[PDB]
This record gives C-alpha cells, structure tokens and sequence, in this order.
C-alpha cells in the first residue's frame, strides 16, 4: 500500500495485490512437516523475479491458523489477520507490504477429455487429472513446463 | 551512487550545513577585513584606540607613505611565486 | 481470511519529536526557503574565495585601495 | 491516476479505483433529505482508515445528477461526469484524484 | 622567510613597529570614510 499522509488525514495512492505460488520445499518441509508457514514470498513473474516480506520485516516461520467460521465453506487456514500499512511521517509516500499464507481444500471438475479441470474458486489447470509418471501417464495432457509437476 | 542512496540523509546534508557555516563565517570575516583590518587584524595592539592631542600628522604621513613601499614588497613577492 | 473491522490508526522524548517536527518543517513552499538559503552560501563562498584570491596576491592594493 | 509527463506525450504509470461506503449519515441527512451527495470519501480499507477528496479539492456538496439514458437498465444517479488528471509539469509523478 | 641564540632582536624596532599598526589602522579609518562618501 502506498499510503500518502495529508495534515489530518490519510490517504491511499495504491493498493498492489497479487498471488505468490508457494514452492514445493515449503509445502513438503513446514506446512506438511511442521504446520507452520514461512512470511516471506519469491517467485517470478512478468519475467522478473520477484521476493517480498510481511511487514517490511524478517524472515519468520509463522503459526498456521484456522480460517474464522463461515456457513457451506470448506476448510482454511491462514497466518495474517490484519494489512499492514506503514506509519505516518508527513507529506511522504510511504509503502507498506503485509503477506498471508493460505491453505485451502477445494473440489474439482473436469468434463471429458479430461485434460484440463477447474477448481471451486474457478481457476482452470491445464492438465490432465491424471497425468503423471506411472504406466503410460506421460501420454496425458500438460501445457505445463514439465518441471512445474 | 549506491553510497549516496544509503542514514546518508544526515551525512550529507552534516556536510552541507558545515560548508554553509564555512561559507557564512569566512564571509562575514572578508567584510571585516574589507573595513579597518588592522583592528580585526591586530586587535590587541590596537586596543587603546575626546579632545585628543597624541596624534601626531607627520607620523601618519609615514604610515600613508610606507603602505605604498609596502604594496611595492607584494608585488615583488608575486614575481618569485611566478618563478 | 483477514479481518475488515480492526483499524490500525498510525531526554529521548524531546529529540524524536523535534526531529520530526524540523522534518516536517523541511518537507513543507519551503522549496524555495531552503534553495534560497543554499544560493546565498554559494554565494558567500565564491565572493569571500574570490576574495582570499585577492588577498593572496598584493594586499594593500585590495585592502588599502585609496591610499595606494 | 499516477500521471508521468514525457516532453511531447504523457503516461499513466497506475490508475488506483477503489469503492467507498457512503455512510449512514450521508444517505439519511444528505441524499434522502437534501437530494445531494458530498466530494469527499472516508471509510476503513486493509484496517488503514483513508479519507479522498475530489479533485484533490475542498469538500462540497453536489447535485445529484440523474445518469444518462440507457436500455434494460435501473435508474442511476451521479454527480461528476468526468475523471480528474494533474496538470503536466515536465518530468515529474503526479497524482490526481476523483470522487 | 628567515625568521636559537638570537641577539638580532632590536627592541626599538618592534616598539616601532607596535605604533606604526595604530596609524595603520588610522589609514584604514580614513579609507573607509572615502568610501562613503
């Protein structure tokens, strides 16, 4: 958040969010081993790689918390309850970075051929349910980087 | 430039605040210079500074005239720097 | 996931907040107060250095003009 | 909208559009009694309380203007028609806002 | 330049030269009134 500071007020300039894809080892190694979720975030995109930390701070491995309750919803959890924006000094720009881990189930459909599916968020993979490495599973459908599975 | 961006922020602007003062105060003593400088440039032998009779015509008639030998010695000098 | 309601509203003593007020006070406009004041030291700079140049080499012409 | 100005063009380096609440007290006291809608936003976004003027201007109450006509659609109401960008000066960011 | 023993010193000369600094600076009094003007 590029938060900008009048005299008695506050505003903001710019409100950047988007989705880091959390690596392999981190899945495997402490959401799956230990229950916890580290606080920083590194991936590529645009062709930039790109790395980002909660609250401009350093790097810590946080509790992983279940989602607050709602009603015809499977389960969550999270890490970060609140944004962070940064404190006031005067007539400045001042950005100011917060990074929530999120775990989530969900369901997903695929229609034949079935070589792509969708998830209950409504995000398409394109891969075959079934593709993999076992008994002739290369032969399904992936337009993915074949490094990414 | 990376040295410069890093804080810095008071280094530099220490620096600029002392060439400021720098500049200020040589300044001010260059227009203290400019008028009577054998008070602000000898002040205690220039210290004792009404109907005063000591002064004595013929005595500066010496100094107006050394003054100019004097400036005669500067310009010799500047010769043997060029040299 | 997050949390819509919570509102983050955001000796020793006298130098941090001095200090932020005198930053403050920079970062009024003031553009122009301390640019102004920055010329005027270049400015005294160069006249008093030009005038050390003027010195270095025969005084008493520069110092005393009319008696010379 | 962050606008950049080159020599003979200008850019647009962002283009922040965020929806506010217009509050209680402006729909009861303003809309409903007066039939007119302030120039100023103020409610809490990523727990940070933010206030916006329009235009970047003092605060003002405006008409209610009735939106333009339009098939299989329910009515509307607006009060500015247009967006507001900064001045150019050269080589600079400048931001402008509109409500 | 010039500048342990040194018997060159002639009192006489610096008290000569102590009063020559005051009508120096009686030049300096009357230069600046020049100006002035």
């Amino acid at each position: 958040s590029q938060v900008w500071f009048g005299h008695r007020y506050s505003q903001f300039m710019g409100i950047f969010e988007d989705r880091a894809p959390v690596p392999f080892e981190e899945v495997i190694d402490k959401i799956n081993a230990k229950g916890v979720c580290r606080s920083t975030a590194k991936y590529v995109r645009n062709n930039l790689e790109t790395t980002a930390f909660h609250r401009d701070d350093h790097e810590t491995d946080m509790e992983l918390k279940p989602a607050n309750a709602a009603t015809r919803t499977s389960r969550g959890w999270h890490t970060t309850d609140l944004k962070y924006n940064p404190s006031r000094v005067e007539a400045f720009h001042r950005y100011g970075t917060t990074v929530n881990c999120i775990v989530e189930e969900v369901d997903a459909r695929s229609v034949y051929p079935y070589d792509e599916f969708v998830l209950a968020t409504g995000d398409f993979v394109y891969m075959s349910p079934f593709y993999g490495y076992r008994e002739g599973s290369h032969t399904e459908h992936t337009s993915y980087a074949a490094d990414r599975f | 430039s990376g040295v410069s961006s890093f804080f810095g922020a008071l280094a530099v602007g220490l620096l600029v605040l002392a060439g400021l003062a720098a500049a200020f105060f040589a300044f001010r003593y260059v227009m203290r210079l400019q008028s009577n400088p054998m008070k602000a440039l000898y002040p205690l032998t220039t210290k004792e500074l009404e109907e005063g009779g000591d002064f004595d015509e013929a005595k500066l008639a010496e100094a107006r005239e050394m003054i100019r030998y004097m400036a005669l010695v500067s310009a010799m000098e500047r010769t043997e720097h060029k040299a | 996931f997050a949390d819509i309601d919570t509102v983050i509203h955001a000796v020793m003593g006298i130098v941090g907040g001095v200090v932020s007020a005198v930053s403050g006070v920079s970062s009024f406009f003031g553009a122009l107060a301390v640019g102004l004041l920055v010329l005027a030291g270049l400015a005294a700079a160069f006249f008093a250095f030009r005038y050390v140049m003027r010195l270095q080499s025969n005084p008493m012409k520069a110092l005393y003009p009319l008696t010379t």
